[PDB]
RNA sequence: AGUAUGAAAAUGAUUAUUUUAUAAGCAAUCAUGAAUAUAUUAUAUUAUAUUAAUGAUGUACCUUUUGUAUAAUGGGUCAGC
RNA sequence: AUUCCUUGGAAUAUUAUAUUUUAAAAUAUAAAUACUGAAUAUCUAAAUAUUAUUAUUACUAAUAAUAAUAAUAUGGUAAUAGAACAUUUAAUGAUAAUAUAUAUUAGUUAUUAAUUAAUAUAUGUAUUAAUUAAAUAGAGAA
């Protein structure tokens, strides 16, 4: 019951990384607010 | 030079050069040469004695005038007509006189009748 | 086989940055002789002899022995796409005549209770096969048709047009 | 003759992927490379009267390489119409605000031809500071590449 | 339905302060209309529209968009 | 037609093939792309039938390359394999479409086969029927 | 199932036989009218006969009409060139005639840079594909 | 300021075809898709015509000046003289 | 590509390809002429003028008309020189409503012009073709 899917080697082998804190993020803005 | 896979194919193209101008054709095409031929008249046939490249989908013979022995590529002359008339207007920037430069260059039309391996 | 040198369609200029420029190609010239230039292209609409598979050539044609409908891809790796369950696990002819008759009878009787899917589930067999076997009560069919019509009517303008376009596309995609 | 045939695949927009973690080109160079892809100059069917460029997904943009002291010292500018409202922001500041992706995008924009198509081409480029993204599925991938 | 200018508009001088002179003109027009029928003409145009729609080629995703430009007498592929 | 007939009449004995040659020069010289003549109902089934008829493993469509899934215009490349021999490449904006195209291609290949003059006149087993 | 969608064959003038494009030429002149003097001379001078001898697949009509002198020529495709040879002399008229004969009937038209070949044959090699390229992009 | 006639232009309204609501500059030229119209040889994978997708190129014209896109002269447009 | 000797050759190296052998090793081939870049030059045709050679056509034939071959020349304000066309009038002047004149559209001829076809309006019909003579003879510039 599988579907015909492929995947690029460039995207498979890409090590996981977290995106850092953007100041124009809502979350960050919340912190800033008074 | 083993020329069997060109022999065996059904579709075949050639890159013949008239006066060094390369034209890439198959059989049944109409080549519009941008000049008037004096050697050939209408209805005459030209055997191309300069063919840079013959090619199938996957193989291609090449060479500076490759032997006339190997192929037969012959075009028939259909038309000698001119390309449309134009008057490009020549003038400077504070001078009232204009020089009308007329242009109606001439064309020779061929039809690639035969294109085969020999 | 042939032991020809193989080449890309070369440009004297940088391919990455200037592939569309004809002049470069013209400028390039290669040493006289034969060459192998694999077509940088799919063979979908084509009818070229160097495109036809060996299995579809007659057992006599010299092109069979030659090597230019290349098997570049390998079937082991490629995932099955939009395939029926009978292909993955071979077809079965287990179902007898009596059973078939029974199925037909059921279909005739109550289509909404004994729908194709249900039948398939019951007899370990394809819905398509069931359909082939047995016609449902014509009343049911009529009802279905009516429903379909109603649905169509319920469409907006844009949707109808879209549908039409889709249909056209479908039609086109069997031309090749 | 050559132009005749089924040309649908040629003008198909491929999605390309560049992992900036695994690419050692410095910012500007990378941007330049991307620009070509966006324009569609890489393909032999390109004609300047046509947007035929591919999609580029950049991921791990946080690990982009910038040389010298440019991170601190390189200043991006923005002016409203109003005199005295010149904003000058250092690259680092910009990164903190929006991200490395923005930086990359700016470069790409600068690279690109300045005409109608520009904006579309720019928008084709999708950038992400970290690894994760929503386009993972649609990057071009062959069946023979599936050994990994 | 439309407006034409009718014939002979009479220009009058309109004296303003200091020695200044305007020229007032009194315009006269005519309205002409053409009334057709919803039964025939409108129906016909609707039909035409429908035909046009039918003709319209579909938007294909990988449509065979012609390779615009001259070839050059040389294969790029 | 009459002209042709006349020609035949005059050259029935001295050069029998002359008429035919003339026809070839005039009537058979005209371009017709045979690829543009076809239109298939559901080609996959037909292809399968053909395979069955011949000595071929059942045809299976398989994904060769894929790009731009989750987009307005994707590209899927599917080949129709018979064991190992690829029987028809097919591109498409959808998977289904691609599959269909592959089948059509295969059918075209089967039909429009053009053998050489050096071959011994090939005679087909008619058309596939399903 | 296979269904046939109709089509027709396209004529390629020169591939099998070659039909000569020009079919009729009508030398039109006037007895009275100085503009038609050269034409008259041409008609007189056995040149016409010579031309006929040369090119028997094309027929020469010779009309008498009150206006300026003409060389209306009729071609296979259907189109008709017409050259008014007002006030020309014999040689110029002959040249005009030659020009008429040489041309195929087709209409004049601006060509772009390097638009040489005109085929109705599908490319021998395929149209390039990004997925079937020898070199992948990056 | 004769009488007939008047598809001469400028100018107004309207209808059709087409292009146009993310786009910036003598409004054209060249390239180049697409849409529409006509065509009694479109046999078509046709030809012309119309049309501001899109791309490139492109400082109105005259006068007078060492020199003008000039923010120097002159012209509201057309018809007649 | 790098090195040596005197545009060249050689060696070395690199890249690419092919073949053999066990992703390597051996053999052969090719590439090394960087490329873009003008309305420059050449080639490829066309026009005009001159110089020098021709060929065809027709009774200053040592000419004219047309066509070749080789060469040289063909930006241009003020200005000089040469050649044409449109318009109108006078001299000579067939012809004809299937004709003509004017207009619109699409063709044609190296095209400010004329001609062809279709269409619309006149008009029992050209100061018509052509050669002369002349001009209130050509307008985005006051
Ligand atoms: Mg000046
Ligand atoms: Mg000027
Ligand atoms: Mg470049
Ligand atoms: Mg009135
Ligand atoms: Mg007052
Ligand atoms: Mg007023
Ligand atoms: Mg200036
Ligand atoms: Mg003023
Ligand atoms: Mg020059
Ligand atoms: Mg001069
Ligand atoms: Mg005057
Ligand atoms: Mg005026
Ligand atoms: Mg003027």
């Amino acid at each position: 019951s599988t579907r015909p899917f492929l995947v690029a080697p460039s995207i498979a082998n890409s090590i996981t990384t977290e995106a850092p804190a953007i100041n124009h993020s809502p979350e960050l803005a919340n912190a800033r607010k008074w | 030079t083993d020329t069997t896979p060109l022999k065996l194919s059904n579709e075949l193209y050639a890159i013949f050069k008239i006066h060094n101008r390369p034209y890439l054709v198959t059989e049944g095409d109409r080549v519009i040469l941008p000049f008037k031929l004096k050697q050939a008249e209408v209805g005459d046939i030209l055997n191309m004695t300069d063919v840079t490249t013959l090619g199938s989908r996957n193989y291609k013979l090449v060479g500076h005038p490759i032997n006339t022995s190997l192929y037969t590529l012959k075009a028939t002359v259909v038309g000698k007509t001119k390309r449309a008339f134009q008057t490009r207007e020549v003038t400077k920037r504070r001078n009232r006189r204009v020089r009308h430069a007329k242009s109606k260059g001439d064309l020779t039309i061929l039809r690639i009748s035969e294109l085969s391996m020999n | 086989q042939f032991g020809f040198p193989k080449t890309q369609v070369t440009t004297i200029y940088n391919k990455t940055k200037s592939a569309s420029n004809y002049k470069g190609y013209l400028k390039h010239r290669d040493a006289p002789g034969m060459y192998y230039q694999p077509s940088e292209s799919i063979a979908t609409g084509s009818v070229n002899s160097e495109t036809i598979p060996r299995s579809f050539m007659a057992a006599s044609d010299p092109r069979r022995g030659l090597d230019m409908p290349v098997q570049s891809t390998k079937a082991k790796q490629c995932p099955n796409v939009l395939v029926g369950k009978s292909t993955v696990n071979g077809k079965t002819y287990h179902l007898g005549p009596q059973e078939i008759d029974e199925i037909r009878k059921l279909r005739l009787d109550n289509p909404q209770k004994y729908t194709r899917k249900f039948l398939a589930a019951k007899y370990g067999i394809s819905p398509l096969f069931v359909s082939m076997v047995s016609k449902p009560s014509e009343q049911h069919v009529q009802i279905m048709e009516s429903r379909l019509q109603e649905i169509q009517s319920r469409w907006k303008e844009k949707r109808r047009i879209a549908r039409e376009d889709r249909k056209r596309r479908k039609l086109l995609w069997y031309q090749a | 003759s050559q132009k005749i045939g089924h040309s649908g695949l040629a003008f198909a927009r491929l999605w390309h992927h560049v992992d900036v973690a695994r690419d050692k080109r410095t910012l500007g160079r990378l941007a330049s490379a991307i620009a070509i892809t966006l324009i569609g100059r890489h393909k032999p069917v390109y004609h300047p009267s046509q947007d035929c460029g591919d999609y580029v997904v950049v991921t791990n943009c946080q690990k982009i390489r910038v040389t010298g002291k440019k991170f601190e010292q390189k200043t991006y500018w923005s002016h409203s119409g109003r005199p005295g409202q010149l904003k000058l922001q250092t690259m680092n500041k910009v990164v903190a605000d929006k991200g490395f992706g923005e930086i990359l995008k700016k470069a790409v924009s600068g690279m690109l031809p300045k005409n109608k198509l520009r904006k579309q081409r720019l928008d084709r480029l999708k950038v992400f500071d970290g690894s994760e993204n929503p386009y993972k599925q649609n990057i071009t991938a062959f069946a023979h590449e599936q050994s990994s | 339905i439309w407006t034409g200018s009718d014939g002979f508009w009479r220009k009058r001088v309109e004296f303003k302060a200091r020695t200044r002179i305007g020229i007032i003109s009194h315009p006269y027009i005519h309205v002409r209309c053409i009334l057709r029928t919803k039964s025939v003409t409108k129906r016909r145009l609707a039909y035409e529209a429908h035909l046009k729609e039918q003709k319209r080629a579909p938007w294909v995703q990988l449509g065979d968009k012609p390779i615009r430009g001259v070839t050059g007498g040389v294969y790029k592929w | 037609r009459s002209i042709i007939a006349a020609i035949w009449a005059v050259t029935e004995q001295k050069d029998s093939q002359a008429v035919y040659r003339f026809i070839d020069d005039h009537i058979m010289s005209r371009k017709l792309d045979i690829t543009k003549m076809f239109q298939f109902e559901q080609p996959t089934r037909e292809l399968a039938m053909l395979c069955r008829r011949e000595g071929l493993e059942k045809p299976v469509s398989k994904l060769v390359a894929e790009s731009g899934r989750l987009s307005k215009s994707p590209v899927f490349i599917v080949h129709v394999f018979s064991g190992e021999e690829t029987l028809g490449e097919g591109y498409g904006s959808s998977l289904k479409e691609a599959k269909a195209r592959a089948a059509t291609d295969a059918l075209m290949k089967w039909y429009c086969y053009e053998p050489l003059a050096q071959q011994e006149p090939v005679i087909d087993p008619g058309t596939v029927v399903v | 199932v296979v269904k046939a969608i109709a089509r027709n064959s396209i004529g390629r003038n020169g591939v099998g036989a070659f039909v000569f494009p020009c079919r009729k030429i009508t030398l039109q002149f006037c007895n009275w009218g100085g503009s038609s003097e050269g034409m008259r001379k041409f008609l007189t001078s056995k040149r016409l006969d010579k031309w006929g001898q040369e090119f028997p697949w094309i027929q020469f009509e010779v009309m008498r009409k009150s206006g300026h002198p003409l060389l209306r020529a009729e071609y296979t495709n259907g189109r008709e060139k017409v050259i008014c040879v007002r006030n020309l002399n014999i040689d110029n008229v002959e040249n005009k005639l030659k020009l008429l004969k040489d041309s195929d009937g087709d209409i004049l038209r601006r060509r772009t840079k390097n638009d040489n070949v005109e085929s109705l044959n599908s490319s021998v090699r395929g149209i390039w594909s990004p997925l079937h390229a020898a070199k992948r992009h990056r």
